[PDB]
RNA sequence: AAUAGGGUGAAGCCAGAGGAAACUCUGGUGGAGGCUCGUAGCGGUUCUGACGUGCAAAUCGAUCGUCGAAUUUGGGUAUAGG
RNA sequence: AAUGAACUAGCCCUGAAAAUGGAUGGCGCUCA
RNA sequence: UAACGAGAUUCCCACUGUCCCUAUCUACUAUCUAGCGAAACCACAGCCAAGGGAACGGGCUUGGCAGAAUCAGCGGGGAAAG
RNA sequence: AUAACUGGCUUGUGGCAGUCAAGCGUUCAUAGCGACAUUGCUUUUUGAUUCUUCGAUGUCGGCUCUUCCUAUCAUACCGAAGCAGAAUUCGGUAAGCGUUGGAUUGUUCACCCACUAAUAGGGAACGUGAGCUGGGUUUAGACCGUCGUGAGACAGGUUAGUUUUACCCUACUGAUGAAUGUUAUCGCAAUAGUAAUUGAACUUAGUACGAGAGGAACCGUUCAUUCAGAUAAUUGGUUUUUGCGGCUGUCUGAUCAGGCAACGCCGCGAAGCUACCAUCUGCUGGAUUAUGGCUGAACGCCUCUAAGUCAGAAUCCAUGCUAGAACG
């Protein structure tokens, strides 16, 4: 629930982002992005705060080889906020969540983008610094 | 056989042909519909595109995430010195459409508008309107009979007006002359208002107010001959394509045995006539105001012009209109500003904007100062300052 | 609106100008132009770049 | 008649060490090979690149195989249409 | 002050969906 | 089956405009000019829709229509050329 | 005179639609289905045939791009139900608007993964090779298996195998232009084109409805998808600004200042161009379809229909937008 403004997309299908929670996963490989419509040849791509469908390429065995939801919490592609600030993080990262948006782990390493925390209260609960 | 997969058409079939505009001045295709009960007023105004800048504003949209918060927005400056009314035209309804009945001109025409009637001004005897001027000198009775004609027969009245292009930094000396329709009042009132404004200046603030939503008519930037990839946005063919890849691979089926008008082709791109609507007026600044670029919150004694001047235009030293966002045309292009053709009651139409700050750093590079004084204060004394 | 300061050069940042970088350790860096951002990413020391505020103060200039 | 510059380091030889013996170990030296990286040279993989009424009835650019031998090549000479 | 059932067969309607725009030859025609 | 392979194949790391999704820049062309100056091909020629027809017409029949001279491009058609 | 494509006739076969109503459907043929039979339509399957082409119509698929059909997957509005609600199913007007990203396969086909409002089906010489590609098929090299005494065969498998030309005509896209007394400015508007699209969250509301479990919608608010037209504030990309700086080798005796490295290399780099990699903008009147109604006969009753008439869809015509007839 919420309505975030359009952001410059950072993670097309095939992107591997860092996993930032303590679930035991180390990577997150994007295979789909929630809300992607139809356009011939255009890859689905995600920005911070977007729910993706992901697999774990590197991490605990019981997390691997499975399709799960995940949410992007930061991106290194610069994007412009409505206040005119173009900003970007050091890397792309996400967290494993529930279809309802509820995290699987309980802690988050590193900063979380303000748009993601505004959109997802459970991630905001586990976040430290929010930018 | 059918397309293997579906995709929307490239480009719009409603902006055809993609040809060069017939004139550089953009014409007003349609004027706002006349309402007799309103005061007599102009419906359009001509200006010159000077450049773009950045502003800061607080948003007033309840329910928005940016409600009561600062937003940064692009905006366009239109150099709008007052126009001069020099004539009037009456139009009669016919079963074949509007037909102009007669044209009546003011007694004196300034040199800048009379230059408009010449291809070689420096070699001419400047005879334009010299015998017409004598239609006033005797007793002006012929002029008044023509105006009576317009009152008796016209249903639509438009004024002839020209820009004062010598108040702009443009090296062009020819003024731009246009018909602007008069709306409100009876036909007789329209003719009287036109008559009382012969040779007079009319300012922008009399046509357009602040927070209004207005339309811009102008010819777009020219790009010359263009290929289909950029002219229509078609997909680039693969790298290993013999004879090139910036093409449309199939330009039609075998039948019909003719290339269809709907297929993308290489041709002239840009320099098209466009009518863009719904651009909000953020400011109607005044040329005499020495703090054009200042706001209530930013009290610096500052003009709208950026440090160094607007690039490839100059300084805006007249009345101006600050418009939200971007408008068709390039720097120096004459633009026609028109009132809205409909009543808009949405929040974005009825919002009152209050500017916090207008950018005036250089547009010629990475400008990091708003004023020469701020530059001196930051950098201190320099060698050239002794 | 408040004016910000370039983390590298010291120049003033007006609304919309430059970029905002958030390092992995959550620290925020502001740059007024792509020159200072590029010099930052090249790992240059601003105290050794003559036109920066850090250099000019470190060398007692002004 | 012709064939840069490197790498590797075969037998043989010198010295030392260990061992009861049989033998073994270490450091040098030496400069083997249809060995190897890579020029000239010889060849001709891919771009299915250029060209495709060509510069050319087989070429041009890059990329590439090989490069001390079953190597490359001039001249002389022999084999002639079932 | 006429009405009820079953049925017969004329014109008309339904049954009657394809790809370029288009063919009672065309225009058009309705006590034709 | 060690070694070797411009041989065929699968996956991984690195890498990237192959792609998302395109943008920009340089040289030589193309372009315009002075000079010079070919060839392929050519029944006659050259706007469409339907019909009938050697059953997919530029010409024939019925319609739509129809205004000199042209330049850069283009690859639908000429069931184009070879 | 005769096969291997397209096209033509045919339509068995493929595909689609009707008629009847034995049964199913807790009772009830027809809400939804529907056996045994039987009437058709289509040319998106495959055959049958051999009319056209053998002094040659380039022979798979994909990629690209436009347009058409409707037998409608979604989106608009509706009628029906074994429609309480939610969901779903049957049907009508409707082709205005969309119909995707991937793993394996040369594949069409098939099959999974995933997103989505939805992932409908088809045509255009089985659209589309002087548009490409060339993985497959289908010349010559080579290998295997089975067959053959053998040369060799094989809708069996495998590997390597040159994809030519437009400068003509027309068409298309843009661009000039004679003639209309001359020249200039301002206009009108026939005709042609046309554009927007779909979703989410909040609110209504834990409301209506429901024993419960569950669980809507109209008005409204904020965003977003696909598309379209611009623009260059800003941010990013781009550099022969060869603008500034740096670096190697060598040359001008050194210094200064320069030359060359078939733009020598590196950092920055304005301007210009440009990106859902950036920002802005995308209108409102009338008439209808389906359908639901009013009055009202025919036919003393009834009936939305016969006369008349009201409302009413993403439809249509306008408004608005693009061009402006080069013989208005
Ligand atoms: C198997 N039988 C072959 C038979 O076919 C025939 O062979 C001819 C051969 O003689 C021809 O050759 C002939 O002509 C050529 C040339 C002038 O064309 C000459 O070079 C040649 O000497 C002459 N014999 C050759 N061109 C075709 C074969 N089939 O001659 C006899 C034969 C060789 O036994
Ligand atoms: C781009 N990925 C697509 C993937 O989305 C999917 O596409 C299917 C497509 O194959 C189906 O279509 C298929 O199946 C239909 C049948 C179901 O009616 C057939 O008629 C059709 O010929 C066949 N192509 C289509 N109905 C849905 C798409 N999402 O499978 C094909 C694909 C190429 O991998």
């Amino acid at each position: 629930s919420g309505n975030k403004f359009r952001m410059s997309l950072a993670l097309p299908v095939g992107a591997v982002m860092n996993c930032a929670d303590n679930s035991g996963a180390r990577n997150l490989y994007v295979l789909a992005v929630k809300g992607t419509g139809a356009r011939l040849n255009r890859l689905p791509a995600a920005a911070a705060g977007d729910m993706v469908m992901a697999t774990v390429k590197k991490g605990k065995p019981e997390l691997r080889k499975k399709v799960m939801p995940a949410i992007v919490i930061r991106q290194s592609k610069p994007w412009r906020r409505r206040d005119g600030v173009y900003l970007y993080f050091e890397d792309n990262a996400g967290v494993i969540v529930n279809p309802k948006g509820e995290m699987k782990g309980s802690a988050i390493t590193g900063p979380v983008a303000k748009e993601c925390a505004d959109l997802w209260p459970r991630i905001a609960s586990n976040s430290g610094v929010v930018v | 056989s059918h397309r293997k997969y579906e995709a929307p058409r490239h480009g719009s079939l409603g902006f055809l042909p993609r040809k060069r505009a017939a004139k550089q001045r953009g014409r007003v295709k349609s004027f706002p519909k006349d309402v007799k009960s309103k005061p007599v007023a102009l419906t359009a105004f001509l200006g010159y595109k000077a450049g773009m800048t950045t502003i800061v504003r607080d948003l007033d949209r309840p329910g928005s995430k940016m409600h009561k918060r600062e937003v940064v927005e692009a905006a366009t400056v239109v150099d709008t010195p007052p126009m001069v009314v020099v004539g009037v035209v009456g139009y009669v309804e016919t079963p074949r459409g509007l037909r102009s009945l007669t044209t009546v001109w003011a007694e004196h025409l300034s040199e800048e508008v009379r230059r408009r009637f010449y291809k070689n001004w420096y070699k001419s005897k400047k005879k334009a309107f010299t015998k017409y001027s004598g239609k006033y000198a005797t007793d002006a009775k012929q002029v008044e009979t023509e105006l009576a004609r317009i009152k008796k027969y016209a249903s639509v009245v438009r004024v002839l007006a020209h820009t004062q292009i010598k108040k702009t930094p443009l090296s062009q000396k020819k003024a731009h002359l246009a018909e602007i329709q008069i709306n409100g009042g009876s036909v007789s009132d329209k003719v009287d208002w036109a008559k009382e404004h012969f040779e007079k200046e009319v300012s922008v603030d009399s046509v357009f107010e602040q927070d209004e939503m207005i339309d811009v008519i102008a010819v777009t930037k020219g790009h010359g001959f263009e290929g289909v990839t950029h002219r229509w946005g078609t997909k680039k063919l693969p790298r290993k394509t013999h004879r090139g890849l910036r093409k449309v691979a199939c330009i039609g089926a075998w039948h019909p045995a003719n290339v269809n008008w709907t297929v993308a082709r290489a041709g002239q791109n840009g320099y098209h006539h466009r009518t863009s609507i719904n651009h909000k007026v953020y400011r109607v600044g005044k040329g005499t105001d020495e703090a054009n670029g200042a706001t209530e919150f930013d009290r610096t004694k500052k003009t709208i012009n950026p440090m160094g001047g607007f690039v490839r235009y100059g300084n805006v030293n007249n009345d101006f209109v600050l418009l939200k966002g971007s408008i068709p045309g390039v720097k120096k292009r004459v633009v026609t500003l028109r009132k809205s053709l409909y009543v808009d009651t949405s929040r974005r139409a009825v919002e009152k904007v209050n500017l916090k700050w207008i950018d005036t750093a250089s547009r010629f590079g990475k400008g990091r100062f708003q004023t020469p004084a701020e530059k001196h204060a930051f950098m201190g004394t320099l060698k050239k300052d002794l | 609106m408040k004016i910000e300061v370039d983390s590298f050069s010291g120049s003033k940042i007006y609304p919309g100008r430059g970029t905002l970088f958030v390092r992995g350790d959550s620290k925020i860096f502001r740059f007024q132009s792509s020159k200072s951002a590029s010099l930052f990413q090249q790992r240059k020391n601003p105290r050794r770049i003559s036109w920066t505020v850090l250099y000019r103060r470190h060398h007692k200039k002004g």
